[PDB]
């Protein structure tokens, strides 16, 4: 009923209560193609910050820290630096649970960096 | 054996734990403050540090001030090594 | 008592006539009993026997089977069997197939039994006497990922990493219990947090913590809020710019308690009074008397005028005065009517006195 759902409503609230609903029941190896099929669908079109956290969260159980890195930046070349606090709260928040203290530091700095660029124009 | 985690129903193993490190009233500190909370004119007396606003270059200055501490120890190198230089001339 | 076979006996009747689910009084209870007896005999071999048995029942709660284990550590203990003791409790912790809720009643009580607060704590204790910091430190990884953690415990592993001098890892274990839990309870782990980080690495580097304070403010409640504003201030003080530490204490007079805004207002012109004060609290008089109720509103004016006094703004000062007026019924206020006077009589002139009994009378009447 979900994938019927999705089609005939197709909105990212949607795409995102589908997958989460496999990852709750564990089904992860269906959950990720709900995943990958959501940022095929909307990718080209549109390209929401609520779909890539919650991608990163999954990765993040799957462990796969360099997937959700790859994830994060994926979003950040894309999506601008001030829409991008949220994405960046849980970004510097995911570096604080398992990266290391100059990565994390680098992260936080471009963006104390950017915020006083913002400052000086 | 040393214990910190858990409550133990023995009385016997309870004397074993660990005296775990108790929280500091932060309040208590903050009081100092909230007594400085009392509404009151605060130029009580015509004191001029409070009439003719400070250098807000200080806070800056104490900034500088750990630099010129690292400025000082190589200044004070370097003005003894000219010292050095000039009181070996001068010896003779 | 003093009759053994008796005793042995009407534990055995015990426990096949008490219905878990309807007993007035906690079946474990007689199991506890039940085993210790065997153990005041030293028949310790029978005793694990009845707490075999003890785990096979299903009882009422889960609180029941889970004292239970304890027991089976405890005893363990007592007779120095450590090893066996973290084989029972490995076990006893040891997940189903299923990621089973604690809750679940229709899963076997020794299932639900995996989760349990009391198990994971009495097991991670056993480690960090016996055994190694990677595999102690395994335990409190399984607990976080199992969601068990209490502050605490974070804490206890926090103190635990300290001792094994990895304080990034101490750090990161304060940063996974805040993200977590929820509010009021986060407050006292950033307190913990804070202290630690600013002893040894706040000396070293600073800004991190600056960000760290800001992450600590979102959602705040106000009581606790309170507290991490003059804390962060005070930090801005201690190391950064005194110009944010000012921006600071003004966001204490709006997020706070209105009754403690008011002391927090005070606060932030009182810290001001020496370098900005001139300047910068004649904007925070007028705010003040613009936001605040009436009563307060008429402390902050006559504190204003009285420091334009002192400045000798007396245009300035009877202006505010004369706003004040308004709120300054003749009857009952005639204490600011008599220092408004004796303004009139020290700093203005006779006529300046009678000027403002001009407003005085006039006020009166309406």
């Amino acid at each position: 009923i979900y994938e019927r759902f999705v089609l005939v409503h197709p909105d990212v609230k949607n795409w995102i209560k589908y997958a989460r609903f496999e990852e709750k029941h564990a089904y992860f190896a269906h959950a990720r193609k709900v995943y990958e099929r959501a940022v095929e669908f909307f990718g080209d079109e549109h390209m929401d910050e609520h779909l890539y956290v919650a991608f990163a969260k999954f990765e993040e159980n799957q462990k796969e820290f360099e997937r959700v890195r790859v994830i994060y930046k994926y979003a950040l070349d894309r999506i601008s630096k001030q829409d991008a606090q949220e994405l960046f709260k849980n970004y510097t928040i995911f570096e604080k649970k398992f990266g290391d203290r100059r990565g994390i530091e680098d992260i936080i700095v471009s963006k104390r960096r950017f915020q006083y660029e913002e400052e000086v124009k | 054996l040393r214990l910190r985690n858990y409550v133990p129903e023995d009385e016997d193993l309870k004397k074993r734990r660990v005296p775990q490190a108790k929280p500091v009233a932060v309040e208590e500190k903050v009081k100092e403050q909230l007594e400085a909370a009392k509404p009151e004119p605060v130029i009580e007396e015509v004191d001029l540090a409070n009439l003719a606003p400070r250098k807000p270059d200080w806070d800056l200055k104490r900034d500088v001030a750990k630099k010129l501490e690292k400025l000082k120890k190589r200044t004070q190198r370097a003005i003894a090594e000219l010292i050095r230089e000039r009181l070996k001339g001068q010896e003779d | 008592q003093g009759r053994p076979r008796e005793i042995i006996n009407t534990y055995t009747e015990a426990v096949q006539t008490v219905d878990p689910f309807k007993a007035t009084g906690k079946p474990h209870t007689l199991w506890v009993a039940f085993a210790k007896f065997y153990e005041d005999n030293g028949q310790l071999d029978d005793a694990r026997v009845i707490l075999e048995k003890a785990t096979k029942v299903n009882f009422k709660q889960v609180d029941d089977l889970a004292s239970v284990w304890c027991q089976c550590g405890e005893l363990e203990l007592r007779h120095e069997n450590y090893d066996e003791a973290l084989r029972l409790l490995r076990k006893a912790t040891a997940l189903p197939a299923r990621r089973a809720e604690y809750f679940d009643g229709s899963e076997p009580v020794q299932n639900r039994v995996y989760k349990s607060l009391k198990v994971w704590s009495m097991l991670a204790d056993l480690e960090e006497s016996l055994g190694t910091f990677q595999s102690t430190k395994a335990v409190y990884d399984r607990i976080l990922d199992l969601r068990i953690a209490t502050p605490q415990i974070v804490i206890n592993y926090a103190m635990f990493l300290e001792e094994h001098k990895y304080f990034e890892e101490s750090f990161k274990a304060y940063e996974r219990g805040i993200s977590l839990f929820k509010w009021p309870n986060v407050s006292d782990i950033w307190s913990t947090y804070l202290t630690k980080f600013i002893a040894r690495y706040g000396g070293r580097k600073l800004e991190r913590a600056r960000d760290l304070f800001e992450q600590a403010l979102d959602g705040c409640p106000p009581k606790y809020a309170k507290t991490l504003y003059l804390l962060y201030a005070q930090l801005e003080e201690e190391w950064g710019l005194a110009r944010h530490a000012m921006a600071v204490y003004e966001r204490a007079t709006r997020a706070v308690e209105p009754a403690q805004q008011y002391d927090m207002f005070n606060i932030y012109i009182k810290r001001a009074a020496e370098i900005y004060g001139v300047t910068h609290t004649r904007g925070i008089y007028q705010k003040a008397i613009e936001v605040l109720s009436d009563e307060h509103a008429r402390e902050m004016c006559l504190r204003f005028a009285d420091m334009e006094c002192k400045l000798g703004e007396i245009d300035r000062a009877r202006a505010i005065y004369s706003f004040c007026s308004q709120i300054c019924d003749p009857r009952t206020t005639g204490a600011f009517w008599q220092t408004w006077k004796d303004f009139e009589v020290r700093h203005g002139n006779e006529d300046t006195i009678k000027e403002m009994l001009r407003i005085r009378r006039s006020v009166q009447a309406t």
